[PDB]
Formats: structure tokens, sequence, C-alpha cells
RNA sequence: ACCGCUGAAAGCAUCUAAGCGGGAAGCCAGCCCCAAGAUGAGUUCUCCCACUGUUUAUCAGGUAAGACUCCCGGAAGACC
RNA sequence: GAUGUCGGCUCGUCGCAUCCUGGGGCUGAAGAAGGUCCCAAGGGUUGGGCUGUUCGCCCAUUAAAGCGGCACGCGAGCUGGGUUCAGAACGUCGUGAGACAGUUCGGUCUCUAUCCGCUACGGGCGCAGGAGAAUUGAGGGGAGUUGCUCCUAGUACGAG
RNA sequence: GCGAGAGCUAACUUCCGUAGCCGAGAGGGAAACAACCCAGACCAUCAGCUAAGGUCCCUAAAUGAUCGCUCAGUGGUUAA
């Protein structure tokens, strides 16, 4: 759980997923989970 | 769901194995039948008991009737006791063990008007380096210019005791029935030749 | 985009009203859809016909024809899903239709199933949930998977008979 | 010299919630209560008629049951006294939720609570009839 | 929060846009106490029973069932 | 034509940007011990020595010894140690009378609550006859903390 | 409000210029509300038209008509 107020791509692997309204992001790397809540 | 009506009688000093016991004995004496109340009548499901005798001259018309109704000859004393049937008209035989944690509740000896520092628990203050508000005295009853009202609810000197009370998982130490006796483990709320109402634990551990 | 549905044997769609009904041998499903969206037989095989094309209805397009298309695969083929027990002395009994699995927790866990789900165990360590509805089949294998996931250093508990389980090492 | 006032005349009405969007059927409640079609049709007393709604529990709600539509009952002093239901948690009492919204749009006066006195609601169809043993004459919203 | 199931848009993938399950000392219920001035004043059992009094006295007066007042007290209580 | 002012005490309640407990995600997470972020305000958050102290430092503990609001919460509730009256002394300044960036010893804190609000207790009338009892619970309040030890098991994990 | 200085291109700040209103201005509107929007009350009426604002119900008057957009209760707290 990093929580960046800013989810951009850092890799070719990422994914945007739109949830329970919010930015959220379901990557290949462990350490990689971006949210903005 | 089950119960009793009684009258507590007392405490003293009991033994079981080396260890011993406060006991409080109570008089669970027979309690009759006085009417019973179904979903289909009362739109709940309960038990009307009885508990002390009344001299015939002593009891009124309405009561007498409610009592005849049942065939039961005046008690003094009337308690409903919901989800409880049981056929007969009720006594602590089979009804209570001897083990079996029980849920027995009174009526606190009341102890008239009574200061922050008794009921509350309180602080009271200083005793000595200079006072005006030596021991009971409340603090501050509030803040400022706020809330202007001092909050609902507020602990502040009252009447304090004669309450309803009922003291959780209480022991079943003897019971002597015939002798209409119960023993119970502990203090049981009320005075000495006080109503007890001995039900089976409210939610047992 | 998704548009044919084969219909094989003893297959009995009855789509009419808002109670899109499809019975068959393995046993008598029902599933409810959208109304807006229409859905019949129009040849040999069957097909779910969308009328407005923006956004909304194609998101719905290929939801009601994959719902229909895994209702038909139950009532005919059926569903299994097939687990693998991973570890030191983890292993799995049966108590009736019950699994009750010993996977390193102090006291035995007990999984009741659902009506409608059944459990099986070839080898104590390999667990089968077959079943007539894909979703609670998936559903209940989940649950199963969840009383020990495979831990990211020695892919330990329950994982899939065929999972691959990255490893991280720490000493 | 405007027109003065009978009362001698208590209309019953009935009106089913079903479908019908809360506040859009409680506009119709409140509108019939105090006085549209009006009978003297003066404001100085009340003239409305009586109305009984059915169904109470199947009433509409837009976007939000489970979500935002928040009842919010705030109890004694405020020692923490924030008391709140959420509307589909008005499976409790679905009764109040009709009720909550017609005294709404209703007034807040000494004539405006007397009222509330003229809403009865029940939250079923064909056993409602309690309140039904006079006049009934039915209602459809829109 | 978070973890999943079935799953399109986006022939794949995705816990989500349809729907579904799990998940906190928190929420609602459960425990103990108050509670129908809940003027929306509720329910049940039992009792008494349908007196009498002029267009002068417009509803008062004997009464029932029952209670109160007074006395003697009380592990009730400032008074009540 | 006056809204008493630091600190103590007393009494509370509220926010959460959470100190402890509770649930999670990531970890440079083997385990044990942690770091960090997310959700979480139900309860809980010790006693002393120094100083008027708030603070802070220290002793000894702890699950923890949270941060802030409420007229820097609370003197018609208490204190009066700090500060801001009159006395007196020191250092400094002024020729002086005096003064202070100071320091020091001393120094009157006003029996009766009207309204609202709050705790307790009655009297009245209502509740479509007059009575004696037994009640359902709309609603409301109270409560809500946590250690250590054992078992599982010297097991999983670790070369140990 | 506009044009400037001071100020942090803060203040319901200060100080000039300029226009209006309040001061000394009632009436409608803006929930409430000197100033903003409309509008300047000689008195009477249980007559009528409008302005700013409005037309679900509280609350006067379209739950108007047409083509659209937004499903967040956005509308009904600001930014990188
Ligand atoms: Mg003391
Ligand atoms: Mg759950
Ligand atoms: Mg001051
Ligand atoms: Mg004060
Ligand atoms: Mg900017």
């Amino acid at each position: 759980m990093k929580v960046r107020s800013s989810v951009k791509k850092m890799c070719d692997n990422c994914k945007v997923v739109r949830r329970h309204g919010r930015v959220l992001v379901i990557c290949s790397n462990v350490k990689h989970k971006q949210r903005q809540g | 769901m089950k119960g009793i009506l009684g009258t507590k009688i007392g405490m003293t000093q009991i033994w079981k194995n080396d260890r011993a016991i406060p006991v409080t004995v109570v008089l669970a004496g027979p309690c009759p039948i006085v009417q019973r109340k179904t979903a289909q009548t009362d739109g709940y499901e309960a038990v009307q008991i009885g508990y002390a005798p009344k001299a015939e001259r002593k009891v009124n018309k309405p009561m007498q009737g409610h009592f005849a109704k049942a065939g039961v000859a005046p008690t003094r004393i009337l308690r409903e006791f919901r989800g409880f049937a049981p056929d007969g008209d009720s006594v602590n035989v089979d009804i209570f063990a001897e083990g079996e944690k029980i849920d027995a509740t009174g009526t606190s000896k009341g102890k008239g008007t009574q200061g922050v520092m008794k009921r509350w628990n309180f602080a009271g203050g200083p005793a000595s380096h200079g006072s005006k508000k030596w021991h009971r005295r409340p603090g501050s009853i509030g803040q400022r210019k706020t809330p202007g009202r001092v909050y609902k609810g507020k602990r502040m000197a009252g009447h304090m005791g004669m309450e309803r009370v009922t003291v959780q998982n209480l022991e079943v130490v003897e019971i002597r029935a015939g002798e209409n006796l119960i023993l119970v483990k502990g203090a049981i709320p009320g005075a000495n030749g006080g109503l007890v109402v001995l039900r089976s634990a409210a939610k047992a551990s | 985009g998704k548009q044919p549905i084969a219909v094989p044997s003893g297959v009995t769609v009855n789509a009419q009203d808002g109670v899109f009904k499809v019975k068959g041998p393995k046993g008598e499903l029902t599933v409810p859809y959208n109304t807006e969206l229409t859905v019949r037989q129009d040849g040999d095989q069957l097909l779910v016909e969308r009328p407005s094309d923006a956004q909304k209805h194609r998101a719905l397009h290929g939801l009601t024809r994959t719902l229909v298309a895994n209702a038909v695969k139950g009532v005919s083929d059926g569903y299994t899903i097939n687990l693998e027990l991973r570890g030191v002395g983890f292993r799995a009994k049966l108590t009736g239709k019950a699994l009750e699995m010993n996977i390193g927790y102090s006291h035995p866990v007990i999984i009741e199933p659902p009506a409608g789900v059944t459990f099986a165990v070839p080898e104590p360590t390999r667990i089968d949930v077959s079943g007539i509805d894909k979703q609670l089949v998936g559903q209940v294998a989940a649950n199963v998977r969840k009383v020990r996931k495979p831990d990211a250093y020695h892919g330990k508990g329950v994982r899939f008979v065929g999972e691959q389980i990255a490893l991280k090492a720490g000493k | 010299k405007t027109y003065i006032p009978k009362n001698d005349e208590q209309n019953w009405v009935v009106v089913d919630a079903s479908g019908v969007p809360l506040g859009r059927l409680a506009t119709l409640i409140a509108s019939r209560i105090r006085g549209k079609h009006r009978p003297d049709f003066t404001p100085n007393m009340i003239q409305g008629d009586f109305v009984v709604v059915i169904n109470a529990a199947q009433v509409a709600l837009t976007g939000k049951k489970l979500d935002d539509k928040v009842y919010t009952r705030y109890t004694g002093y405020q020692g923490g006294l924030k008391t709140e239901t959420a509307r589909e948690a008005l499976s409790k009492h679905p009764e109040r939720v009709i009720e909550h919204a017609v005294f709404g749009m209703l007034p807040k006066g000494r004539q405006g609570r007397a009222m509330h006195t003229r809403l009865k609601v029940y939250a079923g169809e064909t056993h409602p009839h309690s309140a039904q043993k006079p006049q009934v004459l039915k209602t459809q919203p829109l």
C-alpha cells in the first residue's frame, strides 16, 4: 500500500482498472502497487 | 427463561471441600401459576407467577376475580417470566440445580440523596490547602461561552439506590426443596426480607 | 465482439419473459438477464442481439453472451475445479459431504458445500470441487484456496492443480 | 366578501406507494393533505383529505437506497447522541420513510403538526384495510 | 481498508461497469437499566354496573367497585 | 457605565492528522522482532524527583504512557505558586524625584441562583365510564480497556 | 465594481481616484442579511400589468415544450 496521489505508468506491465471511486493499479511487481486513497 | 420469585433471607459462611463460601440464603417459595400469556391472547409468550400469601380480607374484589379465574388463593406479589411455560405451579425442584450459574435480581438498598462523591465516585477537594469546597462538591459543571448549556446526563447529586440490579452468573451452591431454600455464592442486591428474582443465566459463559 | 452460441444435444432453452431459464440433463439451471437486450433462436445455434451500439450496451452484450455460454456448458459438460495441497503434512480427508483439511492450524478446518456443489478427494493432497453453476463453483473453490494461500517463500498451501508460484527466499 | 367555511366533510383517500419514487409520491400526499382542489379553499383551517398509504415497503428510490439516503435522528444532549439509519436500513420501520417525507413537505405550525394525524401509512397491500371501515376512494399518483 | 467469484466494454486480460461472497476493538442487534406526556397516550386479566334530581335550580346530589384522610411504623425518604 | 489573566486542582465532552489495543497492503517481509502506508475514535492512555511552571529533563513502570478543540475548556466551582497595586532590599539607570531587561522577601479571591441549562422529587390535567393489578418496547441511556502464563508446540520456519 | 500605491496581486486591512448605494432608503429578491440585483413609499381599495427574481411540496405561479449532455447527489467544499 503505497498511496501516491498521482497514479501514472512506470513500466510496460502496469494496469489502470477503475474501481470504487479512485485511480487504482494492478501491476506485475508487488512493490509497484499505486492507489489514491 | 427459567425463573423464580423469592425472599432474600441472609448471608452466612459455608464450607464445600476445604474452601469457605460466602452464601446468600434465599427462600424461593412456591409460586402458583396465575396467568399464562400467549401470542394468541396477549400478543407475546410469558407466565404470570405469584409469591407471598395474602389474608383473604386484605384482598380486593378486582384481585379476587383474577386469582379465582386460576383457582390460586391470593399471593401479594405477581411477576411475569417471559418464554417460560412448564405446567402445574413453579417451585425450585428441577427448576434449579446445584452448580447452575444464575442471574439474581433485586432492588438495591436505597440511600436517599447522595453527593457526587458517594454517588458518582467524584474526588471532591483538598481538606487543607485553603478550601471552602473541602471534600464533596463537584468541580466545574461545564465549559465557558460555548455550550451555554451543561451537558445532559451530567453526573450530579441525586437519589442513590432503590434501583433494579441484576447480578450475573451467581453459582448455585445448595438447594433444600421442601425446606424451599436455595443457597447462592456471593451477594444478591436488596436488603434481607426483600424480593429477589432468580432466573436462568441471561447469557451464560 | 461476441456472437455464436453452440447448443448441443438435450438442451431446453426457454428465454421467455425476464426469466431466461435453461434446462438440461446434468440439472435444471435458472439465470436472469437484461430485457432491453434481445435473445432467442435464429437458426441451428444461439445468438444475443444488442439494439444500441454506443458504450453501455456493448459491455452488457459480451456479458449476457458468455453467461448463457457458461450455463449451457454447465447443463451438458458440467464443471470441475482441481485444487492441489502443498506443504509438510498438509492433508485433506472427508466427513460426509464436508471437506476436512489439516493445514498447519491448531484445530482442523471443516467446509460444508452449498446445495448444488460436490467435494471430491482422490489422493489426500488433491481436492476436486465439481458442480452445476460455474459462479458457485468458482465462489466455493475460492473459499478453499483462502484457508491457506500459497506463501511467497515456500509456496505452501492450497493452489490450482497446474498453478505457477513465483518464489522470493529470505535467508 | 370572499367565501366562508364548511367542515362536516372528511374525505378518505387510498394511495399506493408501489414503484412510485418517494419524493414524487410525497408531493401528491402532502398536497391532498393541505388542500389541492380545496373544499371551501380557505387556509385559515384544515380542509385537506385523509390519506391512507399502502405498500409503504415497496416505495421506489433512485441512485441511493443503501448509499447516501441517510435519516439523521440526533437524540438528547449530544453526549455523542448522534444516531443515523441508511434508507435500506429502514427494513426496520418502512411506515416512517413515507411519514418523514410527507411531514417534511407540510407546514410546521400548530395546524401543520395537527396535519400528520391525517396520514395513515401501512406496509402491506390487501391487509391494511384497518383504518378502512369509512369511505376509501382510491387515487392513483400519475 | 483490503481479499476474492462469475465477467464484458477491449476476440485476451481485469474483484466492476450488471450481479455475487468474505472482511475490524468501529456500525446495527444482542447484555444491563429507563421507558405509552410513544397527546401516534398501546396490550391483557379482574371488578362495579347503567341510580337520582320541576318548562325555579341548565347538570349537580346520594352511591358501587375502589381509594383517600387520620393513627402506629418502615433495611422508603429532605418534603412529598 | 469592566468580557478576571498563567499554572495547579475538579469535572468533563469533542476532532483524528491514532500513542495502545482491532483489521489490512507493501517490505531490503524466512521465523521471532520490525519499518512504512491504508482502514479504524469503542475503550484505554501509570506513580514519583526538580521547577509557579505550561513545557522539558530525570527515576521507576507500562499494551500505551497520543496530538489538538472547547473564551490558550472550567475562579457566581476551589486554590493563588507565576504576573500587574501600596512596604522593603539588591544589581543596574537617572544630579534628582524616580525607573526596570531584572531579581528578591511580604501582601483582603465578595454567606442567600431570578430565567435558561443540569441532577433528583412531587402536584395537575390528559390518555371518551369509574376502578385494582400484570405488561409490549417506539424510543432512550449504561457498558465497551488490556497484560501475563500455559496448551497447541520446542511444531511451521531457520544452517544454527 | 473599476484604476493605482502600501500589504503577502492577505484582511470585513490601509490610503488616494472614480461610479453607485447605505449613511438619511421603506417596498420585492438574495433562507436569514446597511451595502449586491430590482425599485425611490401623498392617503384609501377583498381591482389590474410588470421588474429583479421565480413556477415539485413547505411557498405565489408550467411536475412546461424541443434537441442535447451528466449518474457523481456532481449539482449542493479549491489547487498542482
Ligand atoms: Mg478526598
Ligand atoms: Mg460478512
Ligand atoms: Mg490579562
Ligand atoms: Mg465562570
Ligand atoms: Mg492556482
